[PDB]
């Protein structure tokens, strides 16, 4: 939601970190690209991909992801 | 079974526990002279007078202390008989099978593991497709 | 156990069968050569797989041939 | 480790099960199969 | 004067008698070792072998831990402990599960399915026993140090 | 943002290509 | 392409070969719980049937109970599991002490006088040890969940 | 009991030991060894 | 006054004694 407004700026968020074994100088060198949550960088371009074929709200990228758990049932 | 053992003072290298699970090799030879000969564990031992009985894990080990019996003595041992002994109990005799050692031809075998062919006809395994089978053996 | 297979070409030299550490091979005799021998395998399932007899043959390409398949205790000289 | 996102609890049970109960679970099932008979 | 012999008389089997294998001190110390010492049910042999276990696995934790510069120092210790001696119990049961399934004598009572889950039984019952008593011992550990000093007599 | 529902939704959905992938290994098996 | 044969091939004994009661799965899992597997002894598989049970009747008091709203609401929980393990033992007890009377054989460890005792123990103390740490878990809470996300890390 | 003198922790250590260890171990062992055979 | 590792070397030293002791005593009990 937050990329697609200044993907220029932003870095585009993979997912979370969770793992117990992060000190606290690992959780706040980690949070980074306007998150709470330690999370990972997605250097794999989905986020552009996604944005380019008409993607633009989290519903829709979870209706897909519901959509293909199917296609794969 | 018959035999005391050899005069040797014990090792490392020698049976575990696959001796006292599964068979075990021992090989019996008989000498006048007493002389030292190299264990294949490991060290050196005493050859007795007489008959000789000593308990290896391996039939490598066993041929290769026969070997040594037969090439490193000038007055050869070749009176040496390998058994294959079973926790179980039974024995079983293995290498000189026949008479007379495999070299020399007894007459009396039969040629098993012989192809009636070269190497060049030898199948090839297109042919054995998904036969369960592989192309030495057809 | 490994299968060792003896072809046409033996001359009946009798080096594989002393090159064998475990004794596996033994001279039979036969029609088809001078020396009226050739080595057999009967005592296979004893193969390592060492290959001695392979190296000590003197016929080319092979007259014996070691072809390695299931491993058993006796055929990975296992000592434990 | 907070979770800023939705059902953060999920993570904190799924980050041991995944890590811990699928290896440990898997691998004795595994062991119990490759060593029967 | 010889002390390294071959062990037990057998010059062929792969061991010597030396000072530390086969000493009188080692057959009478080893030999009575719960995991070989004569008479015992597997539970109660087990039971000695875990407690043993659970108290010396309190320490590491506890004193080289995540938790070890916080106020629940002793809690994590017996956290990690207890984790410790789960995947030990469960490896225990998994080898008796799988050693002991071709059917085998009673000459050693440990070693058959039975036995061997009667030893997984009674280690789990004496880690996680020695583990919470270490941990005990620990967490109480002013009471522990005034009664042997004498604060409170 | 997303709902905290939709995810345990999306895994109780996805718990039918669990069933399925584990049913069809095993037919695999034979 | 029949899914639903007799049982065991018996087409007269009461029961269907059903997907759920006969299939492979409920075989090798059924088959494989405490009280039906292979070579186990009955006080291991006593004590692991107790730790299920006692880890389970932590909660229903613990989030449901009289002391729910107090500040002992953990302890209330493990009283309550404690007397539901300790007449659940005393019932198992009695039903070995009524069932196992008369002489019967050894076809299954666990369908004996002394198989039945074993497992009794076994459940007994497998019982209270689950109850007991489970409520050292919840007890414990504020330590379990700043492990498992790393505030003390 | 404190320790003005060096390793006090010793004491500490030492008196239970050879109070109840050394006793309740050697007694033990007696006990196995006088019964014995 | 005396240090605290001369009394734990003591007790090291003194662990000779008692391996040589307990090896007299059981030579003497044969
Ligand atoms: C193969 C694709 C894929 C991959 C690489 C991962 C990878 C990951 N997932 Mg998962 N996930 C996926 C599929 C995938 N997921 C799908 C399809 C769902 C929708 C139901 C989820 C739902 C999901 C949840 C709810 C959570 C994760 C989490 C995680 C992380 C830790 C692993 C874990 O706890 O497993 C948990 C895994 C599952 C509950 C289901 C995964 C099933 C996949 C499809 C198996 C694939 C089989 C493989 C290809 C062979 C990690 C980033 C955790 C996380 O982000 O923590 C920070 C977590 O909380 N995943
Ligand atoms: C991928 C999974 C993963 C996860 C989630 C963890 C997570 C953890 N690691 Mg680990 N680690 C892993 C992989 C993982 N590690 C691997 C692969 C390595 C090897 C390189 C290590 C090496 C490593 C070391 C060497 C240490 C950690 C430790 C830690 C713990 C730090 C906090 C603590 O004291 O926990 C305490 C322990 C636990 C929370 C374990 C769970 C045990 C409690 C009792 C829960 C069990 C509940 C109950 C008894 C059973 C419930 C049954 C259930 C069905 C309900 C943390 C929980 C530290 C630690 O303290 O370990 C003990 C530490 O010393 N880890
Ligand atoms: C990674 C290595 C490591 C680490 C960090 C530790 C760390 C620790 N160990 Mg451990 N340990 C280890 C390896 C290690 N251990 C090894 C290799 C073994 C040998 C197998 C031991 C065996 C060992 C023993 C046997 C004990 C320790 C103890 C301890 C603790 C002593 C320090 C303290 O604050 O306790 C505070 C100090 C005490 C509580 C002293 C009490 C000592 C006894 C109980 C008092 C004497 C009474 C007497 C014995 C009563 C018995 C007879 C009576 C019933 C008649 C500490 C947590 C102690 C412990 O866990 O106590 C709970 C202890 O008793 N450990
Ligand atoms: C729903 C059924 C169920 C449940 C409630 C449990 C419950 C438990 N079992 Mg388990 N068990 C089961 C089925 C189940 N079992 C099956 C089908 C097998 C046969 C392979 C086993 C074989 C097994 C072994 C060999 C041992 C346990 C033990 C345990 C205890 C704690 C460790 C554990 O497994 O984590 C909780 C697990 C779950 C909630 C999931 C259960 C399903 C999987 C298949 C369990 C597999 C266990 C695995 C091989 C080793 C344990 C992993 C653990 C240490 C993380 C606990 C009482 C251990 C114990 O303490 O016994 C004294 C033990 O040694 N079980
Ligand atoms: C009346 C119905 C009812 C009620 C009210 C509860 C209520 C509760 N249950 Mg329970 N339960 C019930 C029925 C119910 N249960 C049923 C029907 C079963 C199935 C037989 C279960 C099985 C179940 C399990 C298996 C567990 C609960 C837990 C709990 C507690 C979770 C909430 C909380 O504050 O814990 C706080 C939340 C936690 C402490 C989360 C910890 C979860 C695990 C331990 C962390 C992951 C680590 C991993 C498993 C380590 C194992 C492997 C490692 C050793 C390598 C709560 C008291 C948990 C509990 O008792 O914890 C002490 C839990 O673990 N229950
Ligand atoms: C003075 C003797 C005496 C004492 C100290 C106890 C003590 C105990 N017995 Mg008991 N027991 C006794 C005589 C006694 N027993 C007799 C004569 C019988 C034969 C019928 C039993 C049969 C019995 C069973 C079958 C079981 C116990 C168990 C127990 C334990 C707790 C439950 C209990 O009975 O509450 C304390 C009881 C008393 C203080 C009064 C004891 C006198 C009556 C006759 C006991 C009858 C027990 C009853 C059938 C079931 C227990 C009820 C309890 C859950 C409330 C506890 C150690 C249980 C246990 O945990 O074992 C592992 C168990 O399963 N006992
Ligand atoms: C036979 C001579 C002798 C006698 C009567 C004692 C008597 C005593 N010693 Mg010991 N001690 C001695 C030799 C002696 N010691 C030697 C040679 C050493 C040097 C290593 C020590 C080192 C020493 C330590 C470090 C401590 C004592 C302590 C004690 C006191 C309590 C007992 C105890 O904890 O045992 C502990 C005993 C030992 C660790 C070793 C003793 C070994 C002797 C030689 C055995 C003699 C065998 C006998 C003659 C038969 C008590 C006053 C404790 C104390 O003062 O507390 C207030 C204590 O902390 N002793
Ligand atoms: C010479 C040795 C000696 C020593 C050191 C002690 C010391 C002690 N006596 Mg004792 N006493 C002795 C001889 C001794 N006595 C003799 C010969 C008599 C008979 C006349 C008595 C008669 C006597 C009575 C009647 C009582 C005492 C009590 C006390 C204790 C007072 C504080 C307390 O509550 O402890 C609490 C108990 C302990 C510290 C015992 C140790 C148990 C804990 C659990 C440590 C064990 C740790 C763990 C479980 C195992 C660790 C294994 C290890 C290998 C690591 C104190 C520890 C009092 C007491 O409370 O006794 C219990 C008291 O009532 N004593
Ligand atoms: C001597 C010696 C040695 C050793 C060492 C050491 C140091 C040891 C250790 C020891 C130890 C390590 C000990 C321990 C102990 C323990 C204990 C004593 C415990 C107890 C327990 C208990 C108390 C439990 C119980 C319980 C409970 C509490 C509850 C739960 C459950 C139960 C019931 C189980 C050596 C080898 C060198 C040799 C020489 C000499
Ligand atoms: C999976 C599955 C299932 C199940 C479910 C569930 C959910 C389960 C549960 C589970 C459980 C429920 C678990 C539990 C666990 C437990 C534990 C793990 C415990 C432990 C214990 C201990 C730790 C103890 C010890 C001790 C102590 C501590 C002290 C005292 C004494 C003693 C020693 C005993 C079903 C059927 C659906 C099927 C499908 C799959
Ligand atoms: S070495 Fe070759 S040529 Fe010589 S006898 Fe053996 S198989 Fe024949
Ligand atoms: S492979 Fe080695 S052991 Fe086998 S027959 Fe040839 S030489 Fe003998
Ligand atoms: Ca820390
Ligand atoms: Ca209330």
């Amino acid at each position: 939601e937050q990329w697609i407004k200044d993907p220029l700026n932003i870095r585009p968020i993979a997912h979370a970190i969770w793992d117990p074994h992060f000190g606290e100088g690992a959780v706040n060198a980690f949070t980074q690209a306007g998150a709470s949550n330690p999370v990972n960088i997605a250097y794999s371009g989905v986020y552009h991909w996604f944005y380019t074929i008409g993607m633009t709200t989290n519903q829709e990228l979870y209706s897909g992801a519901v959509f293909l758990l199917v296609l794969a049932s | 079974l018959s035999g005391q053992p050899p005069k040797f003072g014990g090792s490392t290298g020698g049976l575990l526990s696959k001796a006292n699970r599964e068979e075990k090799y021992a090989i019996t030879w008989t000498s006048a002279s007493e002389q030292v000969f190299e264990m294949p564990t490991g060290g050196a031992a005493i050859m007795n007078e007489g008959e000789n009985l000593l308990y290896l894990a391996r039939k490598e080990q066993c041929l290769a202390l026969g070997t040594q019996l037969r090439t490193k003595f000038k007055p050869k041992i070749q009176d040496y008989k390998i058994y294959r002994v079973y926790p179980s109990g039974e024995v079983q005799y293995l290498h000189p099978a026949d008479g007379v050692f495999p070299e020399k031809v007894n007459e009396g075998r039969e040629a098993q593991g012989t192809k009636t062919r070269r190497i060049g006809q030898n199948p090839e395994p297109v042919t054995i497709k998904f036969s369960g089978k592989a192309p030495y053996e057809v | 156990s490994h299968s060792v297979k003896i072809y046409d070409t033996c001359i009946g030299c009798t080096q594989c069968v002393r090159a064998c550490p475990l004794d596996v091979l033994e001279m039979v005799p036969w029609d088809g050569c001078k020396a009226a021998q050739i080595a057999s395998s009967p005592r296979t399932e004893d193969c390592v797989g060492c290959k001695r007899c392979e190296t000590a043959c003197p016929t080319d390409f092979l007259s014996i041939r070691v072809y390695l398949g299931a491993e058993t205790t006796r055929s990975m000289g296992l000592a434990y | 480790m907070d979770g800023s996102y939705a059902a953060s609890y999920l993570p904190w049970i799924l980050i041991p099960m995944v890590g811990w109960l699928f290896p440990a679970v898997t691998m004795g099932l595994l062991f119990i199969h490759i060593e029967s008979e | 004067n010889q002390v390294v012999q071959a062990y037990n008389g057998d010059p062929f089997v792969g061991h010597l008698s030396t000072p530390i294998s086969d000493s009188a001190f080692t057959r009478t110390f080893i030999g009575n070792l719960p995991a070989y010492r004569k008479g015992l049910s597997p539970i109660l042999r087990g039971l000695e072998v875990g407690m043993a276990h659970g108290y010396f696995l309190i320490g590491p934790w506890t004193l080289l831990g995540p938790l070890r510069d916080s106020e629940y120092q002793y809690i994590g210790g017996l956290i990690g402990a207890l984790a410790l001696i789960l995947v030990a119990t469960a490896a225990l049961s998994s080898y008796g599960l799988v050693t002991f399934q071709g059917e085998q004598g009673s000459g050693d009572t440990l070693q058959t399915a039975d036995g061997w889950s009667q030893f997984a039984a009674g280690f789990f019952v004496g880690g996680m026993g020695g583990a919470f008593v270490a941990y005990f011992l620990l967490e109480n550990l002013s009471v522990v140090d005034g009664i042997f000093r004498g604060l409170f007599n | 943002a997303l709902s905290d529902t939709q995810i345990l939704a999306a895994l109780v959905v996805a718990l039918l290509p669990a069933f399925l992938a584990f049913r069809l290994s095993t037919e695999l098996y034979k």
